[PDB]
């Protein structure tokens, strides 16, 4: 059981990265830009009504 | 409450009458005792703390001040030798302060002693 | 090496003996036989082996004592 | 016959075990602390519920009550001794603020992981169950061992362990013998 | 990634005064007020235009939290060309220079700082940028530097203080125009490490509301930072 | 510009890893009324329910609606104004409480919603990671709170 | 070594004390309880050895037969020492220990405090603060590189950077009323304990030694009435554990010797 | 006024030095000025400890400028020989850094001293 839950948790961690971005230690080395790119016309932010 | 204060005022009066018949009243230690009584008279945390429930210091000082003045006047009247400028020089700064006090009881006793020292 | 310690010693002249608790430290060894402990206790107490009795030995979890 | 002897259950099934919230909380907790099954989480939850119910009942009572003072002081003492409750928070109100995660932190497995003796929580469980870990002079083979503040500094490799200074295990000496042969 | 010999295509961002450098990767870049130098050793994009050689500076989100906001997609930014900005907590030319880049020559930036030692660098960097006004003062007492400050459309508070709400309100009341701008960075650890981050964030939103700030937006700054968010609001002098 | 709200960092999927004692709880107008009917104290019946300190919170909307109820509900207004009950300012025109409570919870994932209204509850239950509190039978009940 | 016995007690950096039998050439027992490195150990005719745990700031007496331990902690705070007076340096680590008696022992700390102990009392019975004095103040020409002398003096921060000498060595003659303390001050100090074993005073000093006193030993000869005592102290240019301390001017590597004759 | 400022009182230093020794045992300690600069540049430092008796003091005044700019608490200690003692290295140390780790076993002690340093600052 312990191994099964270990694989289940680490699998869950991978899916968490997809649903929302997560801190991953910050910047490592020279800043090489946004690897996945920038989206100009999209806002992730939640509005106060 | 006011009723209890009146009860206390009676009790303090009874102690004063006892002091009059007390041998210590004839000693000079009582003058020092009066002198002493004058100078003592003169968010984050709340976020954690459970709460389940839906200033008498000025009165205390006045009560002591009333007792000291009433004790001082009686001793000097009963014992003439204590009624001297040298003995009562130190109490003058208390008398002037007492004259300005809000309570009418203490100022009256302040007037009673001042008439004695006139 | 092996150490033998005796504690809580009570003199019992009613039974004409001495009672005590025996602790045996035996690093790097399984445990100590009763006859061997009787021999060493006899040596320590300066009495015959026949007059020494030992029992109730339980090795603690993890060994060595 | 011989007198009865008492026994008790150390855990209780949760009210609704099929709440998704409970399932995901348990997933996170087991993964973080390498717990074998949900019975461990239920045990810790039961203990915490008992403690917090006691603390609530104490907080009900008037302050300076003999019962409140005595048994609350005892509870704070036990909680600080286990290390769950910090020294600066010695009040029942912070007891009501306690959590399962802290008792899980005080488990021996988490501590062998944290101190650096093991590279992972599961590796720490293996090492503890395997008879490689000693608190002070005593070998502890139980991951659920709750360590105290003083006992925290005494966690090390056992003298008998191959990692602690004893001879190599069977695999190592077998391979060495085959290599020499 | 962006190795020194690579070329890049520059195109404008949705926000005025902000640009994107396309390529194998994407970089947020602002045009340099003072060309030929870097404030803090950042990579710089030189572009030839009819020919004059204009230069752009890269904006590092991990080092500038305002940049992390544009990365995360703030819907609206009050900082824009031709706007006066009051930068509180201006440790150095880290973000003030980039903020100064956005406002441009016509705009101005009022940089406020407390400790003297960074002020030396802020003054030196400020001399290269005529539009930046460094105010080496304690922000908890705006009346100390009421002298040097006019109205400002947007007040950007970078202060890492437990009482950050009070300083914002005092500065906003004195200098911020009606319908004016406020952009705040909140780090929950500094304010209250005892409670979780989100309980803290809700608390300052309430503290903003009592101070006649209507909050418009909030955004968390991950993956660039942990336990941080940027809240955007508007100042209703009359009432909420 | 297209806007799609971010998923709150407080939620591991639909598990809220942020809400934690002491709890912050939003009070609905019906919650106060029903509590008086069942003779359950607000602060304690919540403390008994969750075995933790509770920080009751009332917005301007719910306070306004309580005032509008009239003299018949004079008791509820007095309990709502107990000093332990902290107050939340509102910056939206409408005095409708149901939408205000829903908007607040959507944004900050720290609040439990204390209400018995069927319509309001359904909207809350759809929002992930939101514990929902109600008064039923003899005492308070909490639905989506894993730590219990 | 246990006095008049082959038993040996070894203090190791692994936070443990090991016991050996030299005649038998075997290890006997390992003792646990120290939270930090066990820097020093002392023993007398009894099996009751004492140790100090350095940064843990605890002195430990071990009863080998009983398998029990007594814990001693200084528990002094510069804060309280000042109001009762109305430079005091808090103890950082206990480095040396010597057993004056089976029922008494002394310790030396890195704040220059020599403390007397009794088994009955967990707290020190008597203390001698800054026994060896204060270290020389750092030179103003080296503290800073500014030209103006006054600027350099401000970096000295008055007397607040000053720190006391450490008690590198501390030895007491068994079952006597005198013990010797050592440091790199450049002198060995001789202390005499009171008859009631409640306090001690400075008997005198020997300034011959120059350098770090790593260890002190004393030997006696002559008739039981008339004895001559020879104090042998190891002197080094660096601390035994390592090379932290700055070089001491005039320090040399050698064996310091002092013969003290007894008359009265 | 002095360049070395703030410099801790006696009681605080032992609390600081106690944490340093624990951090050294747990591999959470970076020792020496050069490492401290790297940790500040990486944003991996809880706080910085420094020696006020460094000869000259000047060679470590670059760190506070870095520490403030990243809002990292910093503090001086009177003795460099004593600071090396706590670090576990055989030699004097003029500057040291505590690396950030929320999973460390000494998190409470590190945050305990860290709170005191800010009050000092
Ligand atoms: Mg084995
Ligand atoms: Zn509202």
């Amino acid at each position: 059981s312990r191994v099964k839950k270990r694989k289940k948790y680490q699998k869950a961690q991978k899916k968490l990265k997809s649903v929302r971005a997560v801190y991953s230690g910050g910047q490592s080395g020279v800043y090489e830009g946004e690897k996945t790119g920038i989206k100009k016309g999209l806002t992730r932010s939640v509005k106060f009504k | 409450n006011l009723r209890n204060q009146n009860k206390l005022s009676e009790l303090l009066r009874r102690y004063l009458l006892g002091l009059n018949h007390n041998s210590d009243s004839e000693s000079e230690s009582i003058l020092k005792f009066c002198h002493q009584l004058f100078q003592e008279s003169e968010e984050k945390e709340d976020f954690f703390l459970v709460n389940l429930e839906s200033s008498n210091s000025l009165l205390l000082n006045s009560t002591l001040q009333k007792f000291a003045l009433d004790l001082l006047r009686n001793v000097i009247t009963r014992h003439r030798s204590f009624l001297t400028v040298s003995h009562l020089e130190g109490f003058i700064p208390f008398l002037r302060d007492s004259l300005l006090s809000e309570n009418e009881g203490v100022v009256i006793s302040t007037l009673r002693i001042l008439i004695t020292l006139i | 090496a092996v150490t033998i310690r005796t504690r809580k010693v009570i003199s019992n002249p009613l039974l004409a003996r001495k009672q005590f608790v025996v602790d045996v430290l035996h690093p790097n060894r399984a445990n100590v036989s009763k006859d061997e402990l009787r021999e060493k206790l006899a040596e320590v107490y300066k009495a015959e082996k026949d007059a020494v009795s030992v029992f109730g030995f339980r090795t603690q979890f993890g060994g060595g004592k | 016959p011989r007198a009865p002897r008492t026994y008790s259950k150390t855990y209780s099934t949760p009210k609704r075990p099929y709440e998704s919230s409970r399932l995901d909380a348990e997933l996170k907790l087991a993964g973080e602390f390498g717990l074998k099954n949900k019975k461990e989480i239920y045990r810790i939850s039961f203990q915490l519920s008992k403690i917090r119910r006691a603390a609530r009942d104490l907080l009900t009572r008037d302050e300076k009550d003999p019962k409140r003072l005595f048994e609350g002081n005892a509870l704070i003492r036990r909680l600080v001794r286990v290390g769950v409750l910090s020294e600066d928070k010695k009040k029942l109100d912070y007891v009501l603020a306690l959590k399962v995660e802290d008792f899980l932190e005080r488990r021996l497995q988490t501590q062998v992981y944290k101190l650096g003796l093991a590279k992972s929580v599961h590796h720490a469980r293996v090492l503890i169950t395997q008879r490689h870990i000693a608190v002070g002079k005593q070998i502890v083979n139980i991951p659920s061992f709750m360590v105290r503040l003083d006992s925290e500094k005494h966690i090390d490799f056992a003298p008998t362990s191959p990692f602690g200074g004893a001879r190599p295990g069977r695999v190592a000496r077998r391979n060495a013998a085959r290599k020499a042969e | 990634g962006a190795r020194g010999g690579a070329k890049v295509v520059i195109e404008p961002h949705r926000h005025a005064g902000v640009y994107i450098a396309r390529g194998k990767e994407d970089l947020l870049v602002t045009k340099n007020m003072a060309p030929g130098e870097s404030v803090y050793g950042e990579k710089r994009i030189s572009v030839e235009e009819p020919p004059t050689k204009v230069e752009y500076r890269v904006w590092n989100p991990f080092r500038s939290k305002l940049a992390a906001g544009i990365m995360g997609g703030l819907d609206e930014l009050f900082i824009a060309p031709g706007k006066k900005v009051l930068y509180l907590g201006a440790a150095s030319g880290t973000s003030v220079s980039h903020v100064s880049d956005v406002v441009g020559p016509e705009g101005v930036v009022y940089a406020v700082e407390f400790s003297h030692r960074p002020g030396r660098e802020l003054i030196s960097m400020a001399k290269k940028r005529p539009n930046i006004i460094p105010i080496i003062e304690d922000a908890r007492h705006p009346q100390k530097y009421r002298m040097l400050i006019g109205m400002v459309d947007c007040v950007f508070a970078d202060v890492a203080q437990p009482d950050q709400a009070r300083i914002i309100a005092l500065n906003s009341h004195m200098f911020l125009k009606d319908q004016g701008g406020v952009v705040i960075s909140i780090k929950a650890n500094c304010i209250d490490s005892t409670v979780d981050a989100e309980t803290v964030f809700a608390r300052e939103v309430q503290k903003l509301r009592e101070e006649r700030i209507k909050p418009l937006e909030q955004l968390t700054l991950e993956p660039y930072e942990r336990d941080h968010c940027i809240v955007v609001g508007r100042y209703m002098r009359s009432g909420l | 510009t297209r806007n799609i709200p971010q998923v709150s960092s407080a939620l591991f999927f639909q598990y809220n890893q942020a809400i934690k004692p002491p709890y912050q709880v939003l009070i609905d107008t019906n919650f106060i009324n029903f509590s008086i009917q069942k003779k359950v104290d607000i602060v304690r019946g919540m403390m008994d329910c969750l075995l933790a300190k509770c920080n009751p919170l009332i917005t301007d909307c719910v306070m306004a609606e309580l005032e509008k109820l009239g003299p018949k509900y004079r008791i509820a207004l007095k309990l709502a104004r107990d000093p332990r009950i902290k107050r939340l300012s509102c910056s939206h025109k409408g005095t409708y409480a149901d939408d205000c409570l829903v908007h607040r919870v959507l944004q900050h994932k720290c609040y439990i919603v204390a209400t018995n209204d069927a319509g309001l509850k359904q909207r809350i239950r759809k929002i992930p990671g939101i514990p929902l509190m109600s008064v039923g039978g003899h005492a308070y009940v909490i639905e989506k709170l894993p730590d219990v | 070594f246990r006095k008049n016995s082959d038993q040996l007690y070894a203090s190791c950096a692994d936070f443990k004390i090991r016991t050996y039998s030299i005649n038998q050439f075997s290890q006997l027992e390992i003792l646990y309880g120290h939270h930090d490195i066990v820097e020093d150990i002392s023993a007398l005719a009894m099996e009751r050895c004492v140790t100090v745990g350095a940064r843990d700031r605890t002195a430990m007496l071990w009863k080998i037969p009983d398998e029990t331990r007594l814990t001693f902690r200084g528990g002094d705070e510069p804060q309280k020492l000042l109001r009762r007076w109305m430079l005091f340096f808090c103890e950082g680590s206990i480095d040396v220990v010597s057993m004056v008696d089976d029922f008494h022992f002394i310790t030396g700390s890195d704040n220059g405090n020599i403390c007397l102990w009794s088994l009955a009392k967990k707290k020190p019975i008597f203390t001698e603060r800054i026994a060896h004095g204060i270290l020389p103040e750092p030179s103003f020409n080296d503290i800073s590189g500014e030209t103006d002398e006054e600027l350099r003096k401000r970096q000295l921060q008055g007397k607040k950077l000053l720190q006391p000498f450490w008690i590198t060595s501390l030895y007491a003659i068994p079952y006597s009323n005198v013990f010797i303390s050592g440091s790199w001050s450049g002198s060995l100090k001789v202390w005499k304990i009171s008859d009631n074993l409640r306090s001690f005073e400075l008997l005198g000093e020997l300034s011959g030694a120059k350098g770090v006193v790593t260890k002190i030993q004393v030997v006696e000869s002559g008739k039981h009435g008339k004895e001559k005592f020879r104090i042998l102290a190891s002197i080094a240019k660096e601390h035994r554990l390592g090379r932290w301390i700055a070089n001491v001017s005039g320090a040399r590597n050698g064996i310091y010797s002092a013969v003290i004759d007894q008359t009265g | 006024n002095p360049k070395a400022f703030p410099l801790a009182d006696a009681a605080l230093t032992q609390q600081i030095l106690d944490v340093v020794q624990q951090a050294a045992n747990l591999r959470q300690l970076k020792k020496g000025a050069n490492e401290a600069t790297k940790t500040l540049n990486r944003g991996i430092s809880e706080f910085i400890i420094m020696a006020a008796d460094c000869e000259p003091i000047e060679i470590l005044l670059h760190l506070p400028l870095l520490c403030e700019d990243k809002n990292v608490p910093y503090v001086f200690v009177p003795s460099r020989v004593a600071l090396g003692r706590a670090c576990g290295v055989s030699r004097p140390v003029i500057a040291a850094s505590i690396t950030t780790n929320d999973a460390s076993a000494i998190k409470t002690q590190i945050y305990a001293v860290k709170d005191k340093i800010e009050t000092l600052l």
